[PDB]
């Protein structure tokens, strides 16, 4: 069994464009993009832990990592969407 | 082998790049650049296959060699 | 499921699993997987939005790699994010220099 | 077939002159009436221009100011800089106008003043405020 | 007491930087364009540097924060850590 974020790319696609589809090649391209951004953020946060003599990757490591990798507006909106989701998770 | 990419193929690659007029020596110079580029990528690709103890270079090895060569590619794996 | 508790679509559990099984730190926070998945879900929504628009322009329903290439390269920030990335079967933007145009 | 030097000959004029027995007389009278109309229209406009020229008697000689011939300085004082700010506020990019307002600063020094003091004096904000009027 | 000063000078410095680079003839507009490039370069580097100070909860930007910011910008520098 090979894992992927495929079924969730479909869900997000239908939430934004319900009358559109995706090909197998474009889906694998989306899979590599998700994993690439995954490794970049997780890698930068790992460095942040080592630089500050820390052994855990908390919310602050992810937040400043997204500040570093994304250029301004995408970083602004990513921090907003994430802190919104974390606050909603913290509630329940 | 190396002459298998000539005449219209080097012309078609120029059109997608936006080139209008092509000099005669471009074709030979293009092959040399492509040769060096392929030598570098395949070298790092073969190196992973050597460490993995395999006689078959997988699509990952090509992708991972391109990633190390600063040529990240989407489509042929995770 | 923790993904439903955050209103997100991407699996918070799978993100938390991959963060532990990748050797980045001794410990992994509880809010980090929710917050990493939210950024990923936002970025996928950004691309899929511009890809669907490019699909409408080409009068096609299914998104092909041509749509992804056009979507990423028309955005100024998505181009900077994926500046060192080549998309398979993506192609290039139509661009002809002014001096090369006929006069 | 070729038309003569400086001579127009069309089929319409030939047909018009030979339209009837008194066609040539009618055309000549209509051209004469048009010439009289053009002659009196010249006379009326000539009378109008004569009256307008009578209004311009004297020119702008009693309204002339002497020239303030002064050399271009090299140092910027606080007064000179603030006067430049007000000149940018009203005139904008008219370097010759700003040079005349300050008086002792040439055009090239005003153009250099925009670059050197762009960040400190908020010239971009002053220009966008000038564009609003 | 007159004051009236400015920042971002570097008028002869752009000439000295050209000589160490091997430039012989310098046009007049090079200096203004050179300043613009230095602004963008500093904006990128200082941005990543300030971000580390924000994460470290400090009001002082150390030389190290600059080092990894240059490291993140593909401008690895030896000598300061």
């Amino acid at each position: 069994r090979k894992e992927s974020y495929a079924i969730y790319v479909y869900k997000v696609l239908k939430q934004v464009h319900p009358d559109t589809g995706i090909s197998s090649k474009a889906m694998s391209i989306m899979n590599s993009f998700v994993n690439d951004v995954f490794e970049r953020i997780a890698g930068e946060a790992s460095r942040l832990a080592h630089y500050n003599k820390r052994s855990t990757i908390t919310s602050r490591e992810i937040q400043t990592a997204v500040r570093l990798l994304l250029p301004g507006e995408l970083a602004k909106h990513a921090v907003s969407e994430g802190t919104k989701a974390v606050t909603k998770y913290t509630s329940a | 082998n190396i002459q298998g990419i000539t005449k219209p193929a080097i012309r078609r690659l120029a059109r997608r790049g936006g080139v209008k007029r092509i000099s005669g020596l471009i074709y030979e110079e293009t092959r040399g650049v492509l040769k060096v580029f392929l030598e570098n990528v395949i070298r790092d690709a073969v190196t992973y296959t050597e460490h993995a103890k395999r006689k078959t270079v997988t699509a990952m090895d090509v992708v991972y060699a391109l990633k190390r060569q600063g040529r990240t590619l989407y489509g042929f794996g995770g | 499921t923790r993904s439903s508790r955050a209103g997100l679509q991407f699996p918070v559990g799978r993100v938390h699993r991959l963060l532990r099984k990748g050797n980045y730190a001794e410990r992994v926070g509880a809010g980090a997987p929710v917050y990493l998945a939210a950024v990923l879900e936002y970025l996928t929504a950004e691309i899929l939005e511009l890809a669907g628009n490019a699909a409408r322009d080409n009068k096609k329903t299914r998104i092909i790699p041509r749509h992804l290439q056009l979507a990423v390269r028309n955005d100024e920030e998505l181009n900077k994010l994926l500046g060192r990335v080549t998309i398979a079967q993506g192609g290039v933007l139509p661009n002809i220099q002014s001096v090369l145009l006929p006069k | 077939r070729k038309p003569p030097k400086g001579m127009f000959l069309s089929q319409e004029d030939v047909e018009a002159v030979s339209a009837n027995a008194t066609a040539a007389t009618t055309v000549l009278r209509q051209l004469d009436m048009e010439l009289v109309s053009v002659k009196r229209q010249i006379q009326n406009i000539k009378q109008t221009n004569s009256a307008l020229k009578e209004k311009l008697d004297g020119g702008i000689e009693p309204y002339r100011l002497p020239e303030v011939i002064q050399k271009c300085n090299a140092r910027w004082t606080t007064e000179e800089q603030l006067l430049a700010v007000q000149a940018i506020r009203k005139y904008g990019r008219d370097f010759q106008a700003i040079s005349d307002v300050i008086g002792n600063k040439s055009v090239v020094q005003v153009k250099n003043f925009f670059v050197n003091y762009r960040r400190r004096f908020n010239i971009d904000e002053v220009l966008q405020e000038w564009e609003a009027e």
